[PDB]
């Protein structure tokens, strides 16, 4: 029944090469519908960069800590607190010294965001990860995690100004960057957010055009089943591939995705 | 049901299947560890023109059953031409 | 062209097997017990049909013969009729009324006047508007081997016996008068007869689960016993009259919802063999009575999104058919290839046979096929010798055009012959026989007698 | 008349920068990017040789392109600094006899409305080409603007339709089990399915001529082999 | 570590997690664990002009000082169990609101040693009598954001032993809260630190809020819905509907409900990847005794 | 005590005011305005052998009407002065089910949203009884809402739908051949097709009771022999 995960050319998830190729720059796009999460993916991308394969779907999860592997890792969200990245974290056993965990929720917004000039914040929340990445510098991979809600916060921001103040500078210095997301605000029933709503749908269509690989994680229609949980969609994303190899493509294909007690299961209909 | 397979032994202390794989059970026998596998293959004869006439063997306890495919389309649960062995059967071969 | 269905209705009486269990059984609406009276038995005698038998009081010869009128008068021309008969248990009645009946509806179409069964239905078999068969109605305490000799002289040809369940619980809090097991030997009997063979299912029941409900279908369709040649799926609907609303009354009822149900029936098309002909998920019922349930007028019309949404659509004969003449020939069809399966079913091994396209999965013609066993044969014709049947012919390959260059202006006349020697081939060289039958409407007898099959009894046969 | 006798050979002309061409414009969106024409143009206008220097501007790109022969980011500068630090590399309007190269703008939705138009008259010269691509999937910024009843001037998809010479629309090409109604409901709510971004793609051309109608045709564009069919 | 106190709590069923009680009937057994997690918020919305859920505001509140007051001298175990509920209302009535207790039975059974669970409530008797400014406390919303988390703030670091239940009465009601707060960055903010606050003492608070939703523009609901971390919808029937089941309904008075249940959000269940929605199957009913959730 | 009241009774004991609200709401158009509906209030008041003393405030009335007995208009003075003078003329006391001082609006289209409540809520005195009038078809000023990403204050109408304890809305019968379709086509085209501003139109009614439930009444209503009946 079961089906291997395989996501480019090479038979290979995460190729070993884009890290070994200088002046080049490649940037991902995750979209999970609000009612799942895609935790039990970034587990997966974060065990197949460090360990070099899928260590819970394809691959046995009884030595998941990646703590000080030659590899790295750094992760940074917004909707989550330091407190929880790292007792679920370690939980789920996501490694910790080799390991860079960021966040933006805990004691920031109380004074430390607010009444305070919006300049300023934009040129610290960057310099945090520009000063975050300078000890390892080209065996890293690093996700942010729905970055807009910050869009909400500052006081009247619209997409350009934190598209090319936050997300650009960060795939310039950075090596690869991965940006997950929500889709909420395409799914309001019998409102159009086409009317007066389209600032933060602008980032998503931006970003979808810069991105390189688009990964859809989408609820089952109609109905509510047991047997299986949602759809997973790969596509080509704008942007084309800025590897060196020329045979080098993306792999098309559809799958259907169980999730229960942290393993999930990958199949065709 | 079938019959399929019997194993023999002079001592018993526990049996255990296995959680993620299948057909590889646990049994002991007087301290000694010991671990078996198993896989489905059909059985079949000759493919070749000369003699090309799909022939289907079973077993089930002491008897071996026949079916020539081609020759009759005689279904899984009823068979064909059987014959009685004295004992059970663990493996059989037919010929050219 | 003009198949035709005409109902008919049976004078109004009362099932035995409710003598040793008191009433009837739970789910069995009206009757003539309950305040309607002039009604038999599962139907409230609101029904068009219950209208014209009233009218005429029961009586075959005018509902019979006013049917007939009314559909020729519509615009429709009518060569080709097959009875069906309803109501309650049709066997139960005394031997007088059923020959009478039996005579009536023959001399209707016949023209005859006459009596003495026999010669009726000689002069039937040589008589314009051919009838095409009888579908009677009956029990499993009814199907007697005298009983089936009965029905083989009448001219009947397929029936259809009720199960309702497998469990054994249900039979008795149901109070319906027989265990499940028998049945299996009702169809071992009734099969090697030449009787193609339907029976009834109902999803919801009291004190069943959506699981039991889920493998009680995967057990009937895998078990090599309860492997039929038919299906009818009727989702449980609570009538106020029935014995159903007492426990919805007193509390001791609940149902399903309509996610449920839904849910259940696209998993239940998911398993169909591809010879079995689902008949009516979307059945017929007297609507605004019911106090408990849910809609069903398009069950299988939100099923069908339900399988485009998870796969492995439906497979049944009814979608696969693409029927006599031009009902999908806007289109010209691909590769036509011969699909022949076999299967062991109640205690015999049996084959089907067809024409289909594989590539989109259509269905042009079908013929069934049984070797006759030992252990369930006792009719004198099949006791002499091994011998073979033809349960069923049936050719949609009447269809004027089709793909790789169908007859100019032959045009199909052949096709079925295909699979007449088709079906002689492996008569004469796997199963050995000594002599082969098929059963058919007496109105039919001569497609059949140009072959070479020739007359014994009830049966059109032939030697090897 | 007696010149551009087939559409091919006038579109080759075209890409090839043959006939000059004071601004061209085209059109693109989400469901096919706008970056193998800039392909095609590399391509076909080195046959008649222009390697002359391929000034990329960009806005939001992250990467360097290795086709073009020049880099400019434009994240920090304003509107003057913009056109200042560009009629260098690009023939200025100066030396009334000189060459002529070639402008690639990676995008038009990050600029104001306002300033549109000077953006195409302080550096429209006979030595320039300016190409750039519009994605219509965004909708502009108008809270800046207001647009009440008495603060009105028109929007910028008719201006961009007006200054131009010549306009071509790119679309992808439906190969496989998507239609065009239910391809843009999915992209309505964002679901994004199989059959979309493929490098054979089509066209729409609408050439403008002084003094008289503009022509309009449809081709059939392949990335692969830089071949080209005109509509049937 | 640090002391303290928990006012009542048993492992979970499903995941051996500590669990409270919101006191409800069946409330408390659709949340998955048979309770509600120590840590995780919920919400529950009507969708017509009724208040049925205003019902529910209390229960809560009231049970945490049942769980406190029946420990003073009344349980022989004398376990330490504390709470300080605060409620952010500018409306005061809820201090002399508070229902009832039936006849108690805090009995689990089908740091110290919890065994207290949901007392038996109804509607009609009110408290006996009702807490001081020492047990719970009372916060006007109108102040400014800085006041109010530097407050709680300060509440609970300096009554680090008590447990932390918080009630949001009607969170936006236009009568109380005036449109400069309707803007965007505040609410949120608001929030995005009160989740901060609550999941940083992740041991023992808990808080709970409802809003009307028939008056919030689609965008502020959705911007609001991923704050939390369970969404229960209550909606109404229609005329048609209730009268439909009243000329039905001849025998039963109390088989007459009021509307449907439907289920968009679970606690530690979903963040696993677990597919929860589930709607158009439960009926609720408001009762004298206690808030009912039934199968329809 | 009556209690289950007859539909045409209640309409008719509302219509009496023998139940009252702080806060009433009617909705009118450019298609059938509302004077012959205080006409109704005055016919179906007085009657019980009552005076109700009226206080009127106008924004769109010209003249002073006989219901009324003293007068105020708004449209020279602003909403820091109407805040003082709207309780000179109406005592802060209990019982607005009787006799007391009815406040009537004739338009409340102007007045800004971000003040409607500071308004209401200095107005709605237990002896007040308050009764507004709103135009539906005139659109709201763009400057009430800022359609900006700040803003998720909601419009004007659902303000005070939610607001107003009972809502009561009318529309003009059209007796002619036409249809409404062909009304609204005029009516966009700003034309007059023979047959508006009737005696004879309908009515819609809702009423919040029972701890908030709601039910939807509809009539028939003759303005000229004060006959109501069911449609
Ligand atoms: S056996 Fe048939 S006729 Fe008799 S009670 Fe049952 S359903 Fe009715």
């Amino acid at each position: 029944q079961r089906q291997d995960l395989v996501l480019f050319s090479d038979q290979s998830v995460l190729p070993a090469h884009f890290f070994q190729d200088s002046n080049s720059h490649n940037l991902f796009f995750i979209t999970h519908q609000s009612c799942t999460q895609p935790l039990w993916m970034i587990n997966a991308l974060v065990e197949t960069h460090v360990l070099g394969s899928p260590s819970s779907l394809n691959e046995s999860s009884s030595s998941m800590l990646p703590s000080s592997t030659r590899s790295h890792a750094v992760l940074a969200s917004f909707i989550h607190e330091q407190n929880y990245f790292t007792n679920s974290l370690n939980k789920l056993k996501i490694p910790s010294n080799n390991y860079n965990v960021l966040d933006f929720l805990s004691d920031f917004i109380v004074n430390n965001i607010h009444n305070k000039p919006r300049d300023k914040i934009l040129s610290d929340v960057l310099a945090k990860f520009s000063a975050a990445i300078q000890n390892n510098p080209t065996d890293t991979i690093v996700i942010i995690e729905q970055p807009e809600l910050l869009l909400s916060l500052v006081s009247g921001l619209t997409c350009s100004e934190l598209n090319n103040k936050f997300i650009t500078p960060l795939l310039r210095q950075c090596k690869v960057l991965i940006i997950v997301s929500n889709s909420d605000i395409f799914n309001i029933d019998e409102y159009d957010a086409s009317v007066h709503s389209s600032n933060l749908q602008n980032f998503y269509k931006s970003s979808f055009i810069k991105s390189m690989i688009n990964l859809n994680l989408n609820p089952l229609k109609t109905g509510f089943a047991k047997d299986v949980t949602g759809s997973l969609h790969v596509c080509r994303g704008g942007a084309p591939i800025a590897t060196s190899n020329t045979s080098l493509h993306v792999v098309e294909n559809e799958y259907l995705y169980l999730n229960e007690k942290e393993s999930t299961k990958l199949f065709y209909r | 049901w079938y019959l399929k397979q019997e194993l023999y032994a002079s001592d018993i202390s526990y049996v255990k299947w296995h959680p993620e794989k299948d057909f590889t059970l646990m049994f002991s026998d007087a301290g000694f560890i010991n671990i078996v596998d198993f896989a489905y293959k059909m059985a079949q004869g000759p493919t070749l023109e000369p003699f090309d006439n799909g022939t289907s063997l079973v077993v089930d306890g002491r008897t071996v059953n026949i079916t020539p495919l081609a020759l009759a389309n005689v279904p899984p649960p009823m068979y064909y031409r059987d014959f009685e062995t004295p004992g059970n059967v663990l493996d059989v071969a037919c010929s050219f | 062209s003009g198949i035709a269905v005409v109902a008919v209705m049976c004078k109004p009486h009362r099932c035995p097997h409710i003598a040793y269990t008191g009433n009837i059984c739970v789910y069995c609406p009206g009757g003539p017990d309950s305040d309607f009276e002039y009604s038999t038995q599962s139907y409230t005698g609101y029904e068009p049909t219950s209208m014209r038998a009233i009218r005429a009081r029961y009586d075959p010869y005018e509902q019979a013969r006013g049917r007939v009128e009314q559909l020729k008068q519509l615009g429709h021309s009518i060569d080709k009729v097959e009875y069906v008969l309803m109501g309650g248990t049709f066997m139960s009645l005394p031997k007088e009324y059923r020959e009478d009946f039996i005579v009536k509806l023959h001399n209707a179409l016949s023209g005859f006047n006459g009596n003495d069964i026999d010669e009726a239905i000689l002069y039937s078999q040589q008589s314009l508007t051919k009838c095409v068969g009888i579908t009677i109605e009956t029990r499993p305490d009814y199907c007697t081997q005298t009983h089936l000799d009965d029905m083989l002289k009448y001219g009947c040809t397929r029936l259809e016996i009720g199960v309702q369940s497998l469990y054994e619980d249900v039979a008795r809090d149901t109070n319906r008068g027989h265990t499940v097991r028998s049945v299996c030997e009702t169809f071992a009997v009734s099969k090697d007869a030449g009787y193609k063979v339907v029976s009834h299912m109902m999803p919801d029941l009291p004190n069943v689960g959506m699981e039991r409900d889920i493998e009680q279908f995967k057990e009937y369709f895998e078990n090599p016993d309860f492997r039929t040649d038919g299906l009818k799926i009727y989702p449980t609907l609570v009538i106020r009259g029935t014995g159903l609303y007492e426990l919805w009354k007193t509390g001791r009822y609940k149902s399903y919802s309509a996610n449920a149900l839904v849910d259940l029936v696209a998993r239940i098309l998911a398993l169909v063999p591809p010879w079995t002909r689902i008949y009516r998920v979307q059945r017929d019922i007297p609507m605004p009575l019911v106090t408990s349930g849910v809609d069903n007028g398009n069950l299988r019309e939100l099923a069908l999104a339900r399988m485009k949404d998870l796969g492995t659509t439906c497979r049944d004969v009814r979608t696969r058919e693409v029927g006599i003449q031009e009902v999908h020939h806007k289109v010209q069809p691909d590769q036509v290839e011969l699909i022949r399966r076999d299967y062991y079913a109640n205690g015999g091994w049996e084959t089907f046979l067809s024409y289909e396209d594989p590539k989109k999965d259509i269905l042009i013609g079908l013929l069934r096929l049984r070797k006759a066993s030992k252990k369930y044969t006792y009719r004198k014709e099949f006791t002499s010798q091994r011998t073979s049947i033809v349960r069923e012919l049936h050719v949609y390959g009447s269809v004027v055009p089709l793909h790789s260059r169908d007859p100019r202006k032959f045009q199909h006349q052949g096709f079925g012959t295909l699979l007449m020697e088709e079906a002689e081939r492996i008569a004469k060289e796997e199963h050995g026989s000594e002599k082969i039958s098929v059963i058919s409407g007496v109105g039919v007898r001569n497609y059949y007698g140009k072959l070479g099959y020739e007359l014994d009894g009830p049966y059109m046969s032939k030697r090897i | 008349a007696s010149s551009s006798h087939n559409p091919v050979i006038l579109l080759k002309r075209i890409l090839s920068l043959t006939e000059s061409s004071p601004f061209i414009l085209c059109l693109d969106s989400i469901a096919q990017t706008s970056y193998k024409l800039i392909q095609e143009f590399v391509h076909q206008s080195k046959s008649k040789g222009n390697e002359y220097p391929i000034v990329y501007i960009s806005f939001e790109t992250v990467n360097k392109p290795s086709y073009c022969t020049q880099f400019i980011d434009a994240t920090q500068m304003d509107f003057v600094h913009l056109v200042k630090q560009i009629i260098s590399y690009l023939p200025a309007a100066t030396a009334t006899q000189a060459k002529k190269h070639m402008v690639i703008i990676d995008s038009l939705n990050y600029i104001s409305t306002e300033y549109i138009t000077r953006f195409l008259s302080e550096i429209a010269s006979p030595h320039c080409t300016m190409v750039a691509t519009y994605h219509k999937d965004i909708k502009d910024e108008n809270r800046t603007v207001i647009p009440d009843w008495n603060n009105n001037y028109p929007d910028k998809l008719t201006l961009l339709q007006f200054m131009a010479t010549t306009i071509v629309d790119i679309d992808v090409v439906l190969t496989g089990t998507l239609d065009t109604e239910e391809v843009s409901e999915l992209l309505n709510e964002f679901r994004i399915p199989r059959g979309l971004n493929n490098d054979i793609f089509q066209l729409r051309l609408v050439n403008k001529r002084k003094s008289g109608r503009s022509l309009e045709y449809d081709f059939i564009v392949n990335s692969n082999t830089h071949e080209y069919e005109l509509l049937s | 570590g640090l002391d303290s106190s928990h006012v009542g709590v048993r492992p979970s069923p499903a995941t051996s997690q500590p669990t409270t009680s919101t006191g409800s009937a069946d409330l408390d057994s659709i949340l998955g664990h048979m309770g509600l997690p120590l840590g995780n918020s919920v919400l529950v919305e009507e969708q017509s002009t009724t208040e049925f859920h205003s019902i529910l505001g209390k229960l809560f509140a009231a049970q945490g000082i049942v769980h406190n007051r029946i420990s003073d001298s009344s349980a022989d175990k004398t376990r330490n169990g504390d709470t300080h509920v605060i409620v952010l209302s500018l409306n005061q009535m809820f201090a002399k609101e508070l229902p009832g207790i039936y006849k108690g039975s805090r009995k689990q059974m089908k740091n110290s040693e919890y065994k207290d669970y949901n007392h038996q409530f109804d509607i009609t008797t009110r408290l006996m009598p009702a807490p001081i400014a020492s047990e719970l406390t009372f916060i006007a919303p109108t102040q400014p954001v800085s006041t109010i988390l530097s407050q709680i703030e300060q509440t609970i670091k300096r009554n680090d032993k008590k447990l932390i239940r918080i009630v949001i009465p009607s969170l936006l009601h236009p009568a109380m809260y005036p449109p400069k707060m309707f803007e965007s960055s505040e609410i949120i903010g608001l929030m995005h630190g009160v989740r901060s606050l609550v999941k940083k003492y992740y041991e023992r608070v808990v808080l709970f809020a409802s809003i009307s939703i028939d008056i919030i523009t689609p965008p502020l609901l959705v911007l609001l819905r991923n704050m939390f971390d369970s969404v229960i919808n209550l909606e109404p029937f229609n005329q048609e509907m209730t009268e439909f089941l009243e000329r039905v309904y001849k025998s039963q008075p109390g088989k007459i409900q009021h509307g449907l249940v439907h289920i968009l959000k679970l606690p530690v269940f979903t963040d696993r990847g677990e597919m929860r929605v589930l709607k158009s199957e439960w009926a609720f009913k408001n009762g004298r005794k206690k808030f009912e959730i039934e199968q329809w």
